């Protein structure tokens, strides 16, 4: 029932008259509490004025074109060679390996597993990857 | 009293 | 509706009975609901009759003559009714041309101290009840608290200004009977600070909005949290006051704390970010260059080569999606920072200006109730708030003495009589005065009662001015010890021309500390004449009355000097300062409920005192010693309609005791 913009609490009216000095007390105490949270921002937004610093320039010099390379069905030699070194860098990651090759969707490197895990050994290639 | 009080709203 | 209106304007609720009408008429109350509406309806009808022409005396016969059947069938009922009212005083009560002139023959001898208007009120009616009625008066005039100035064309009230509305008030009936000149008062009142600058009327509004919330705090501190007792002391209005006002400030920091730690917050997610970007940066710079050397191989290369290059082209678009995702995300916390920055809590709950015009508001609070807000009970300060009278309030541009000299004509009135010992038995009462202008002069006065109207002051003076033989009951003065009695000052400044805005009633002035808050916060202009009215309040009422009047009339003019500039303010051609706490029949303004005092406390002021037997195993004798006074009634005290009312009942429970009912 208190009135709207009043704030008045059983715990806070007995925080405040428990002593004689309490309230002057709590007062002081919350300032001090607002100094120390004040300082440690300063502190953090200098800390934060460092890092943006290291990153002046973005990393618009280290950026590569985008490659606009067609998918295509065809396995070529290099293609399945380019694969099982992909099999062998990265895990069952089959995106990945897509985009190493760069025309080979997902689809098209999901089926190579089945095709050629007799031919490329791909059981082997994949244990000679967990070991590392 | 409290009626005493001036502009008592 | 004219009955239901009756019994509103007697404070009366006009559809139930009453305590008192239950003792006077316990076979009606205690019986069939369609004798309690006839009853009602007399009761009702009767007020109306008398209220529509208060200037002359309503018999029991004009009584029953306007009254229609079948009300007016039952004759014994009616004159039960009539002589009810008439003997409590809501008919025939104050000044009115008496139809049947009263009889030479006297029953009974009673001695009132004091004429204010409590004692002149029971006066008149024991008078017209056919009784031997004496005032002692240590003054020379009647009207006690209610004192007029009077100097040629200026008219000035030290004492009671304001009729605080019509609606229920019995002074609305006197004003009717007595030639009072009642002005309504312009609630409209402006503020100005040390300096003599206007409060901005936004921050006015904002100040007084504040004063209103913190006293309603303090009405939920005390009834809902019960926060009434601190350190085994009743807590006062101040101190309730402060708490609130603490926990204002405690709220603010507390509001401003949890901003400033959800921004290091932010701050903190942002420092984990950009060390996230700064290795990410450095591990994209690493692997450009790896993938720059592997392309300088120019071909043709075995396919190891080439898987080489383009496994390392993969790796870099990979971790520079990573890093254009975290940029991203940097951006809103920049954003979010950004708007916390722009949106602040409040830096303080009041500001020092803020304080100084809240400290005006605590200052009309303690002019309102005599006293220092320290003093006043929390719980029950506001006791008597239910029963407040409805209208506009009223000023009295004839001087309110116009009243209590009305009611003096045709009594017997001892002035510069002082009574000194009130002596009460078995077989009745010696009141002994002295001449105030000669201490040797000895007056002796034998009653068969006295009502005592003494002020609260005078009842609370240690040592005694009035000594009671035998003395009175621990009830009695534990009560008078308990109840607050305060102070409030007056300074009247007589002009010879109206410096100020005519259509302005009051206007406030701000004093800088609060220690001087009550000192001449409040100017009035409800006169004909030039005149301005400075009230001192507070703890300042008390200090200011040490003070000489130059000095005061001095800081008045400084002030007004302030505000309406120094060609404006001439010099006053009559001065007069009140000074209520020095006055030896006063010791002080009005009645507080005081903390560790109650509503209660009024009642037992009330009650009269009853002597021992003369000779033992005598038969209970009668009661002897009657109080009046705004001390002796909780529901209106600290007013003259209090005081009014209080002689009424007292007049009431003096003739049913000594005439019989
Ligand atoms: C500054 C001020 C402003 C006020 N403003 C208002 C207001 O605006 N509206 C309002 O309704 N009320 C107001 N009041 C209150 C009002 O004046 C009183 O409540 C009322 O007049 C009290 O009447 P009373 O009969 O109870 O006491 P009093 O009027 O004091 O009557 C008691 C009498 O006893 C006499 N006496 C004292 N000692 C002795 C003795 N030893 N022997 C013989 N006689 C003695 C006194 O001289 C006095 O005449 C105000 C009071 C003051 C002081």
């Amino acid at each position: 029932k208190p009135p709207k913009g009043m704030f008045l609490s059983q715990e806070d009216v007995e925080a405040v008259s428990a002593n004689a000095t309490a309230a002057t007390t709590v007062l002081r105490q919350l300032d001090m509490e607002l100094v120390s949270v004040k300082r440690q921002i300063q502190n953090i937004k200098q800390t934060n004025s460092a890092l943006k610093e290291k990153l002046d320039g973005g990393i618009e010099p280290y950026r590569l074109p985008e490659v606009i390379q067609k998918c295509n069905a065809r396995w070529t030699t290099e293609e399945q060679l380019l694969a099982v070194q992909a099999i062998r860098k990265y895990g069952r990651d089959f995106q990945a390996i897509s985009d190493v090759i760069g025309n080979k969707s997902v689809v098209q490197v999901k089926n190579f597993f089945v095709n050629y895990r007799r031919r490329f050994n791909i059981d082997e290639v994949l244990q000679e990857w967990e070991a590392e | 009293p409290r009626s005493f009080l001036v502009r008592k709203r | 509706s004219g009955v239901e209106g009756a019994a509103f304007q007697s404070r009366l609720p006009h559809d139930r009975m009453t305590s008192q009408e239950a003792a006077c008429f316990p076979d009606i109350i205690s019986g069939p609901q369609q004798t309690q509406k006839v009853f009602l309806f007399i009761r009702n009808r009767t007020l109306q009759l008398w209220l529509d022409n208060p200037k002359i005396q309503l018999t029991f016969e004009a009584t029953l003559q306007q009254l229609e059947a079948p009300y007016n069938s039952d004759t014994v009922l009616v004159h039960r009714v009539h002589s009810y009212l008439e003997r409590h005083g809501l008919i025939n009560f104050g000044i009115y041309k008496r139809i049947k002139p009263l009889p030479t023959k006297k029953t009974g001898k009673v001695i009132i101290i004091g004429s204010g208007v409590s004692g002149l009120a029971a006066a008149r009616q024991l008078q017209s009840f056919g009784m031997d009625v004496t005032l002692l008066e240590a003054r020379d005039r009647v009207g006690g608290r209610v004192a007029t100035f009077r100097k040629g064309n200026y008219v000035a009230d030290l004492g009671a200004m304001v009729v605080t509305g019509l609606g229920g008030n019995p002074m609305a009936v006197v004003s009717k009977q007595v030639n009072m000149e009642l002005a309504k008062i312009k609630q409209k009142c402006p503020l100005y600070e040390a300096n003599g600058q206007a409060v901005p009327k936004e921050k006015d509004e904002m100040v007084e909005q504040e004063f209103n919330r913190l006293l309603e705090a303090t009405s939920y501190l005390s009834h809902q949290l019960d926060f009434n007792v601190l350190n085994n002391k009743p807590v006062s209005l101040g101190q309730a006051l402060e708490v609130v006002i603490q926990l204002q400030e405690k709220h603010v920091k507390d509001e401003q704390i949890e901003h400033w730690k959800k921004i290091v917050k932010t701050q903190e997610e942002l420092k984990e970010l950009l060390n996230k970007m700064v290795n990410l940066k450095e591990k994209i710079k690493e692997l450009h260059q790896q993938y720059k050397e592997a392309s300088e191989v120019k071909p043709p290369r075995d396919i190891t080569a080439e898987f080489l290059v383009k496994s390392k082209h993969r790796d870099l678009t990979a971790l520079c999606k990573e890093y254009d995702e975290l940029a991203e995300t940097q951006g809103k916390l920049e954003e979010k920072l950004q708007e916390l920055e722009a949106n602040p809590p409040s830096d303080v709950y009041l500001s020092s200006r803020d304080r100084q015009i809240l400290d005006w508001h605590f200052a009309n609070l303690e002019f309102a109730n005599a006293t220092p807000l320290s003093t006043l009970s929390l719980k029950h300060w506001d006791q008597d708030d239910d029963f407040e009278f409805t209208g506009s309030h009223l000023t009295v541009r004839n001087g309110y003495s116009c009243v209590p000299v009305a009611l003096a004509e045709g009594l017997d009135i001892k002035l510069n009589t002082a009574v000194r010992q009130v002596r009460y038995t078995a077989s009745g009462c010696e009141v002994i005065a002295v001449n105030t202008r000669s201490t040797s002069q000895t007056f002796i006065y034998k009653c068969d009662a006295v009502l005592c109207t003494l002020p609260l002051g005078v009842l609370k003076q240690q040592p005694p001015a009035v000594q009671f033989v035998p003395p009175l009951p621990e009830w009695k003065t534990s009560a008078v010890q308990r109840m607050g009695f305060g102070n409030l000052n007056k300074v009247v400044l007589c002009f010879d021309r109206v410096f100020w805005d005519p259509s302005v009633n009051l206007f406030g002035h701000v004093g800088s500390t609060t220690a001087s808050r009550g000192e001449l916060f409040l100017f009035w202009n409800l006169y004909k004449a030039p005149i301005l009215l400075a009230l001192v309040a507070g703890e300042a009422a008390g200090i200011m009355e040490n003070i000489s009047d130059d000095v005061i009339v001095g800081r008045c003019l400084a002030i007004l000097k302030g505000i309406f500039g120094s060609s404006a303010v001439p010099q006053p051609k009559e001065t007069v300062v009140s000074r209520w706490r020095a006055d030896p029949w006063a010791r002080g303004s009005y009645s507080y409920v005081a903390a560790g005092s109650s509503g209660n406390d009024y009642d037992l002021m009330a009650q009269p005192i009853t002597p021992g037997p003369s000779i033992p195993g005598a038969p209970q004798p009668i009661p002897r010693l009657f109080f009046a006074g705004e001390h002796t009634i909780r529901n209106y005290p600290a007013t003259v309609h209090g005081a009014l009312l209080s002689g009424l009942r007292e007049a009431g429970r003096i003739a049913d005791q000594f005439l019989g009912a």
